Parts: structure tokens; sequence; C-alpha cells
């Protein structure tokens, strides 16, 4: 038992990606975006909900009921 | 004197003091390693092989040393295509000299 004797647990420590290192790496170029269109620009993707321009689920469907306040 | 014998999937033509670079073999380096599938015995006359092997043909060779050969750089690339990939190599290798060609 010493500082420099010390290990952690296996598996407890995983590295972490990252991105445009080489080509070896395997995450180089591109880094895991595909080529173009929207979802691979930087700041780039669709709010939650949105699909397309198709009326979404949670306003295609209707509001039900009412908040009790003697239930809290 | 010269004799022909296969050993590593290959085939040599040797004389009595040659030293010969074979595939590597499982013996030591002073052992004593005897080939008996003579292909062709060419001294005076020549005795070649009704049948693969001539009847009495005995090659004996003494192993000298065993052995990594040079390396061997392998390069795969694939253009406008992100691809690359380098390996290396070194071939094992074991020399005989040979002793003696028995007829
Ligand atoms: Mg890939
Ligand atoms: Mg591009
Ligand atoms: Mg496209
Ligand atoms: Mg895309």
């Amino acid at each position: 038992m010493r500082l420099n004797t010390l290990s952690p647990a296996e598996g407890s420590k995983k590295a972490g990606k990252r991105l445009g290192r080489g080509i070896g790496s395997g995450l180089g170029k591109t880094g895991g975006r595909g080529h173009k269109g929207q979802k691979s620009r930087s700041g780039g993707g669709v709010r939650r909900g949105f699909e397309g321009g198709q009326m979404p689920l949670y306003r295609r469907l209707p509001k039900f009921g009412f908040t009790s306040r003697k239930a809290a | 004197m010269y004799a022909v014998f296969q050993s590593g999937g290959k085939q040599h033509r040797v004389s009595e003091g040659q030293t010969v670079r074979l595939e590597k073999l499982d013996i030591a380096t002073g052992e004593t390693v005897e080939f008996a599938e003579v292909l062709m015995i060419a001294n005076g006359e020549e005795v070649k092989i009704g049948v693969p092997f001539v009847d009495g043909g005995v090659i004996k060779a003494e192993v000298v040393a065993h052995g990594r050969g040079e390396k061997v750089k392998i390069v795969k690339f694939r253009r406008r295509k992100h691809y690359r990939k380098q390996q290396g190599h070194r071939q094992w290798f074991t020399d005989v000299k040979i002793t003696g060609i028995s007829a």
C-alpha cells in the first residue's frame, strides 16, 4: 500500500471518444457524423418532437383531464 | 557430387560443405538432421528416381543457427477511400551445413 501502487478496479475507467485524430482511430475526418446534411453541422439538429413538418404526435392527440390539488 | 532434397515445401540442390537456409525446423542447434527423401544424386554418373526418391539416398546435415530474416513492411492503401494499414514481418529460418551425401 503505497502511493505508486494503488490501482483502479478493472472496467471502472473507460477512455473517452476523441474525434478527428486520424484514420487509425476510426473517428477521423468526419468524426462519426456522416456526410453533409443538417445533422453534420455545428450546432445542427432539430428540436424535440419534430417529425419533419408532419403534425407531431403530442399535437395530434387530444388533451385530457385536470389536476386535483387535493391529491398533493 | 550434388544431391536434390525437399525440406520446407521447397527443393534444394546441395553439395558437401555447403550451408543452406531452410524453413524453421524443430531441432536444437548442435543436433544432426537426416533427409531421407533424396530426389536425385549425381556424382560421376547420375541416379534419378524411377519412383520419387532414390532407394538409399540419405543427406546428413548439422543444424547451425536459428534466426529471423530481414524485416519487410506491408503497406495497404485505398485512394479517396480514407483507408490505410501498415504491418511488419520477420520470417524464421534454420541454417544447416551439409556434412555427407550417401548414395
Ligand atoms: Mg469507419
Ligand atoms: Mg465534406
Ligand atoms: Mg448527400
Ligand atoms: Mg446525415
